[PDB]
């Protein structure tokens, strides 16, 4: 059978990257 | 050096005082004060009542400059804690935000974009809310142009950042129809040239297919697993992460689905992943693999071609320890669906050594695994007759000692496994 990835990154994250969740204006 | 250091005093003096251009001198030193990196003292500024202030002065439509400034500072609230990006919220930012996505002025309605980023972003509860305030179909308007590179670099990455937000968590996944909505725009950012557009918009693909397989097929009937493959190829590394993701998460779905990817030419590009210096790229590559080799015996067959069966070889022998996991899933999958004559060819390649010193290893999931697969080898074996020279084998390694040590283990699986494959095998 297939593992999804929830049950991958089960035995693998925290430390599985994604895109930025929230971002901070700093620059114009 | 006008509004650089102001005291959240001050700010709360100017903003209170009955004077638009007062309020915007103060509104700018709040945005300054939250700008800076070292600690920009945004529980201070909630504190002192300002949101429904800047909420206020969104709607100040003959002021654009306070209306940049007040959300410029509330995008700054929005991005910390969920607490904070609340507070935002419950000042009735949501609708004001959206209300900015139609401005004249570019840089204000790019702020709208990215305050509504931030609040998507934190979850699927607000996700959902910016959805039911309406902001899908004025942020797909902003797209609507014949080509995207004539819209400003900036002003495009933050429209494909926010709009993958709203594609983005699973608790619950977002509503159909706005997945329906925001998709055949999403498959136009995917042909765009620029590095981080893609990049954002292969997470998007990879949050949506993140799910039950009706979800991965709302993805794979637009089409756009060739040009996932296609970026599976890319050289940033931003890039390879998400379309990797993407297509992983495709390859948990039906044959069918997976097949697309195969057919799509995606295996030629394993031998790289299944190397790939990123221990991350070569974790998920293998995982893509054990979802690969769960498939048909015709998609199994197609690893073989590709040569993928030495780099799973390589990956078991010496790899990131949670990586050759993955290969011991790949290999014991493979073992499962596989002809003998496809499982024969593993132990060709050299399976067998590297199964057996991973046998060392203290999860005992994975001695599950492996004994799994050897019990299937040496069942596929027998069909031929071949089970003594693989017995010599798993010995001449000292994978028997392995084995029968493992009789005395704290499972019923392992030594049940463990102590049967000894009586018909090893006796």
């Amino acid at each position: 059978a297939k593992k999804k990835l929830r049950e991958y990154q089960q035995r693998n994250s925290p430390g599985v990257p994604t895109g930025a969740k929230k971002k901070k204006k700093i620059k114009n | 050096q006008g509004t650089v250091n102001w005291s959240v005093e001050d700010i709360v003096k100017g903003i209170n005082s009955n004077n638009l251009e007062s309020q915007l001198q103060a509104t700018q030193a709040a945005r300054k004060l939250l700008s800076r990196e070292k600690q920009p003292p945004i529980d201070n500024i909630i504190r002192a009542g300002l949101i429904p202030k800047f909420v206020s002065f969104l709607g100040k439509t003959d002021c654009s400059p306070i209306q940049f400034e007040s959300a410029w500072a509330l995008t700054n609230i929005a991005s910390g804690t969920s607490e904070q990006t609340k507070a935002v919220v419950d000042g009735g930012a949501i609708p004001a935000f959206i209300s900015l996505l139609a401005s004249p002025h570019a840089h204000i309605s790019e702020q709208a974009v990215w305050a509504l980023g931030n609040i998507a972003g934190d979850g699927s509860a607000f996700r959902d809310l910016v959805i039911k305030h309406g902001a899908i179909d004025p942020l797909l308007a902003l797209l609507a142009v014949p080509d995207l590179s004539t819209l400003a670099c900036g002003y495009l990455r933050n429209l494909t950042w926010t709009l993958s937000n709203l594609c983005r968590n699973k608790n619950p996944a977002p509503p159909l129809d706005a997945v329906e909505q925001i998709l055949p725009t999403l498959v136009r950012l995917l042909h765009h040239n620029d590095p981080e557009v893609l990049a954002d918009s292969c997470w998007a693909i990879s949050y949506l297919t993140d799910g039950p397989n009706e979800r991965i097929e709302m993805v794979v009937k637009k089409g756009v697993v060739p040009q996932l493959v296609k970026l599976l190829g890319a050289t940033e590394l931003p890039i390879v992460t998400p379309a990797l993701r993407a297509i992983g998460n495709i390859v948990t779905g039906t044959d069918e689905q997976t097949q697309k990817v195969i057919d799509a030419g995606a295996l030629a590009v394993f031998p790289s992943l299944l190397t790939n210096p990123k221990t991350n790229i070569q974790k998920e590559a293998t995982w893509t693999m054990s979802n690969i080799t769960a498939g048909r015996q015709d998609q199994i067959q197609q690893v073989v071609n590709h040569g993928l069966v030495p780099f799973l070889v390589g990956v078991l022998s010496k790899a990131d320890f949670k990586t050759q996991k993955e290969a011991a899933w790949a290999i014991t999958n493979y073992t499962s669906g596989g002809t003998v004559e496809q499982i024969v060819y593993l132990v060709h390649c050299g399976i067998i050594e590297p199964l057996m010193n991973l046998l060392s290893a203290k999860d005992t999931k994975i001695i599950q695994v492996i004994l799994d697969a050897i019990s299937n080898i040496f069942q596929a074996a027998e069909k031929l007759g071949e089970t003594e020279k693989l017995s010599i084998m798993i010995e001449e390694c000292g994978g028997l000692d392995k084995i029968e040590a493992l009789q005395r283990h704290e499972n019923e699986s392992v030594y049940k496994a463990s102590l049967n494959l000894i009586e018909k095998y090893f006796s």
